[PDB]
């Protein structure tokens, strides 16, 4: 249950990601350096400086990706397709108040809630 | 009374387990508190569910929706005096949670379920279900499952 | 039994006129038959109308909400044997357009309401109400306004 | 009840709309000519034509253009506002079926349904 | 009666008429192919033209003869006669400015004018 | 006891966290200046900052804030004792990889993997 050998999930984070996730991210998740920044809070000065230097995210930095990636996951559990996980995720959501999930990655706080709100979805609890 | 519940097809084969309110219930109970949620009809049920993805139309193809019969002299009454003004707000209020877990929590329960306020239209009530009554296993043996006829183009 | 209707304010002055059916009614009646449509709750009735506005978070701001008390004994039940396989096309059927013809211009009318299926759920029930019964004055001297408690932002 | 002095309406269909009245249903639906041209059925080729030389619209072209304004008349009644009419013309509507109103002003069939389905929610009607 | 050659239909517009249809219609109102002409706005060597095939005419000219029966079914309802219907949809009237019924069918205000008058009708205002 | 310095809130992390909530927390959890910049990942010059005016932290700061208050609440719901929960909260734990569960408030990773272990210590796993 360890991710590669040894880095796992909890180990790549103190780690630090490497670039390459914010990559494959940004190219999946279908957003723009501006619009990474707003939901992860990770400064774009610093985006630039990580992927021009070769230098991994800081363990602040990775648990922002962490949480995002937590939520694509999460999402494409729900729907059982990606497409729709996005959308959802750039969507609106009463559920939460009105704000999509993208703005949930922010802390911690808002990611427990959209957490919760994917397993009342999944198990048909009312909200 | 008919009581309508839906979940995901992947729960199929434990469709009434008060798991998702233990972990994630949030309004009329608290973590680790078991409870079931249904509505007094399927427009409802499927309303309180489908109106967070309600940018899918097809939403419907990933759930399954069931049926029970609950005796009336088991169906409890709650006070709109006893509710408070923030029940509604969307951050849940601790309040309505605590209301849940003492009836769900109750040892010697009398009633089998809670009639609450929708979140989506108060004069609408959904009921709030605690396995732990005795007369609840009976209910679940004569649940039928049921095709959706509700319509998620609703949503357009 | 309560039903629940709605209507914009500019109608106020006559909310429960059957003019709209007549005008413009094409599911359970047509052309110059008289009727009114209630809902079993405030949710379906909101629903009916609101989806095909559903881009307006605030269309209730045009409307009003009433409510009325229908004597269980005179609500007929239709069933799904005599309805037909198109009755829920968007191009209305005629045929639930005879039927609800036939209800509502029925002389001699023993029931005042036909319970029908809603085109959105057909396990709930909408409620087609002929003006022209006897006891229905009194029904509508009874009627209450109410204010929305539906929340129209379900549909984002 | 005669717009102007003696155009009125069904006088103005049959005598022809001048050109002005295309110039300021495309200002208000802000809608292209291409997209003018799919909601009335009047080729874009007739449209230039009518604008260049000055020519009124014929009477069938100038039935069309009065569909779409009695749409917009009836759309702002119910609405009461100009804007929410637009956006519910541009919109999705369950009770067409799945197509907006524009879609429902290109023969008189169409738009029958779409002004009896705009009654209905006047009155509040199940559809 | 609109059944016999009618689907009791919105689809069948924008799919196109059939020329069976056109022919049971002039037959049932009794009217020339020049005559067709002057109430649909469709020329007559555009109906020569479909009916050279089993071609379908296309949803505008398919819209007037869908008013045109919606004409006759409305005022046979009217006078609960077909004949008497014909007999009221071919006569000038004072209502519609010196036209007939018939010379209504060419536009949508037209019809709507021309039913807003078969409605006043059925009220019996005297 | 959560009423006492919180809200019973999410909005309080966004809006930012007031001194007097850092000041109470850290009395009530018995660690200096230089344990709190341990286990939250805010520097203690940055404490100081804050402490200079009434400013109140961001909401990345106010969010580890909130981290350490939950761990110290679901410890003594755990316990039924905030000094036991206390007691083991400063205690390297071999389930949680030689680390402290106070160790385990920096991160959202951490954060839940401690969660996770009060709730199977709930369980009352043997």
């Amino acid at each position: 249950g360890i991710e590669d050998a040894e880095t796992g999930r909890t180990d790549a984070v103190h780690k630090g990601f490497e670039p390459k996730v914010y990559r494959n991210i940004v190219e999946r998740v279908k957003l723009s350096q501006n619009e990474f920044q707003n939901v992860t809070l990770i400064p774009v000065s610093t985006i630039k400086r990580r992927l021009k230097n070769d230098e991994r995210f800081n363990t602040q930095e990775s648990d922002a990706i962490y949480r995002l990636a937590m939520l694509l996951k999460l999402a494409t559990e729900l729907f059982d397709d990606e497409e729709r996980a996005l959308e959802w995720m750039k969507e609106n959501v009463y559920g939460l108040g009105g704000k999509r999930p993208l703005d949930m990655v922010s802390t911690t706080v808002d990611f427990e809630i959209v957490k919760d709100l994917i397993g009342r979805l999944e198990h048909g609890v009312f909200s | 009374m008919k009581l309508y519940r839906l979940t995901q097809k992947k729960f199929a084969d434990t469709p009434f387990s008060p798991i998702g309110a233990k972990l994630f219930g949030k309004r009329w109970n608290s973590k680790g508190t078991e409870a079931l949620y249904f509505s007094e009809s399927e427009s409802l049920c499927s309303l309180e569910v489908f109106v967070h993805v309600n940018n899918d139309p097809a939403i419907t193809k990933l759930y399954d929706l069931y049926r029970i019969e609950m005796p009336e002299y088991l169906i409890a009454t709650l006070d709109e005096e006893d509710l408070p003004v923030t029940w509604r707000a969307i951050p849940a209020s601790e309040s309505t949670q605590y209301i849940g877990d003492q009836f769900l929590n109750d040892p010697h329960p009398e009633f089998a379920a809670l009639q609450v306020p929708s979140t989506i239209s108060p004069r609408d009530k959904n009921y709030v279900v605690n396995p732990n009554h005795p007369k609840m296993k009976e209910i679940i043996k004569k649940a039928e499952k049921l095709d959706f006829a509700f319509d998620p183009r609703i949503f357009k």
